């Protein structure tokens, strides 16, 4: 068919007639590999399929239809804003309720694609009240392994009805979510709890008020559990969670920390995906920016030498972040948790990475060497730590910075050269 | 000093969109 053939069959007064036209649409949308969907959308079908999604009296056109607005909608913004301006919303919201589960379920996906364009359309979806018809078809028995496949389908939508900002989705709309997400969370299907895990790290990013929405519902402990899981298709966006929530307060901190994620974090820490490694040191970071007694749990879990580590022979990206964790240590730690830093062997990976390029990164270890010497004093071995810094070739990089281009860091380096390295002995 | 929150990217956030196809 051409859809010269199809415009002519859906101008049909036979129903059958316009049944096949759809059929042959949705085969040319869901068949052909780059479809012709602008094409499709300039011959003005649309309104058409939208139309047929109405026709209860003959159920197979509302499937076809709703399968192919679903491909529309499932490429550019302005196709599925094409879908959008039909009139596709509401008419796939009443389909929601078809008694054919296999058609309300191509209902949820094609709006799962809308919502999933963006936020515009993504509050749209939410205003014409498709939440409440979602829930209830999640909220029915799922026994089988068809129930699962749906059950896959309908978190995806959820996920995307959670997902993007500026603007966030309603609260109003993220409080009637939320019970389902924490429900969901609990299935044992892997695409389930993935989905589901990708929902919550979404809420999570943002200011303080969404982290605490999400973790008033208690759901951080069994976050924690998916986190130390085997299947890195659910371990990824658990750990994007986790690591969210602890960028607010550290009353949420404390909840992720009493939840037990630190235990987790030694193998996340090695972990060979690079983009893991990454996560979980910047998760640290924002950890050991925290009081003294998270520092403290930093500690007992035996993650100081395995950052120390990660510092001395991890990619850059990793390194910087570790760069992180190490000056928010040093600023918020005691003397003695810097100390045993130092015991740790911090000195010599941390200095080395002043020949990095990344001047920030630069002035942030110049920040973390001050902290260093600020608890040294109040133990009075400040020069047992010049003495260090000057074995380790420290003193060499910091001497070399007086000359950098960046002021800031000329007058930090000099700072510390002026104030430790510095030194003249008269003896007798 | 300052807790770091997330900047934008995307390493592994799943898809927005799915086709079916047959």
């Amino acid at each position: 068919w051409t859809v010269d053939d199809i415009v002519k069959g859906i101008n049909s007064n036979n129903l059958e007639n316009q049944l096949q036209a759809t059929q042959a649409a949705r085969k040319l949308l869901s068949r052909e590999k780059q479809p012709p969907i602008d094409h499709i959308i300039r011959a003005g079908l649309i309104p058409k399929f939208v139309s047929f999604l109405g026709r209860t009296d003959c159920s197979p056109i509302q499937f076809e239809s709703a399968w192919a607005l679903t491909n529309i909608a499932s490429g550019s913004s302005e196709q599925t804003k094409a879908v959008v301006d039909g009139g596709a919303i509401p008419a796939l919201i009443s389909l929601l309720a078809s008694p054919h589960a296999h058609i309300s379920e191509q209902a949820v996906w094609a709006l799962g694609n809308i919502a999933g364009d963006g936020s515009v359309f993504r509050d749209l979806v939410i205003k014409y009240g498709a939440i409440d018809p979602l829930l209830a078809l999640l909220a029915v028995p799922d026994m089988s392994s068809l129930a699962g496949g749906y059950l896959r389908n309908l978190t995806w939508t959820l996920s995307n009805l959670c997902r993007n900002k500026n603007p966030a989705p309603p609260l109003d709309a993220v409080e009637q979510i939320l019970p389902t997400l924490v429900r969901l969370l609990h299935h044992n299907d892997l695409e389930v709890l993935a989905d589901t895990c990708w929902a919550i790290s979404y809420l999570t990013d943002g200011p303080n008020e969404r982290i605490e929405m999400v973790v008033k519902t208690g759901v951080v402990p069994h976050l924690v559990k998916l986190l130390g899981s085997n299947e890195l298709s659910i371990m990824t966006p658990a750990l994007r969670a986790i690591g969210n929530i602890v960028t607010g307060t550290d009353e949420q901190t404390q909840i992720v920390i009493d939840a037990g994620a630190l235990a987790v974090f030694p193998s996340l820490l090695v972990h060979p995906k690079t983009n893991i490694q990454k996560e979980a040191t910047w998760t640290m970071s924002n950890i050991t920016a925290g009081r003294q007694d998270q520092i403290q749990q930093v500690v007992n879990h035996g993650l100081v030498p395995i950052l120390v580590s990660v510092l001395s022979k991890a990619d850059f990206k990793t390194q910087k972040e570790a760069v992180w964790a190490v000056t928010n240590y040093t600023s918020g730690g005691t003397v003695e948790q810097i100390v045993y830093l130092v015991h740790c062997g911090i000195i010599e990976p941390l200095m080395n990475l002043l020949t990095a390029k990344d001047t920030k990164i630069i002035l942030v270890i110049l920040d973390a060497i001050s902290n260093i010497f600020q608890a040294a004093e109040k133990l009075g071995e400040t020069e047992k730590l010049s003495i260090m810094i000057e074995e380790c070739g420290g003193l060499d990089k910091i001497e070399a910075l007086q000359n950098h281009e960046n002021e800031s860091v000329y007058k930090a380096s000099l700072n510390l050269i002026e104030k430790y390295f510095s030194v003249e002995e008269e003896e007798d | 000093r300052r807790k770091r929150k997330r900047e934008w990217d995307d390493d592994d956030d799943p898809p927005k969109k799915r086709r079916r196809l047959d």
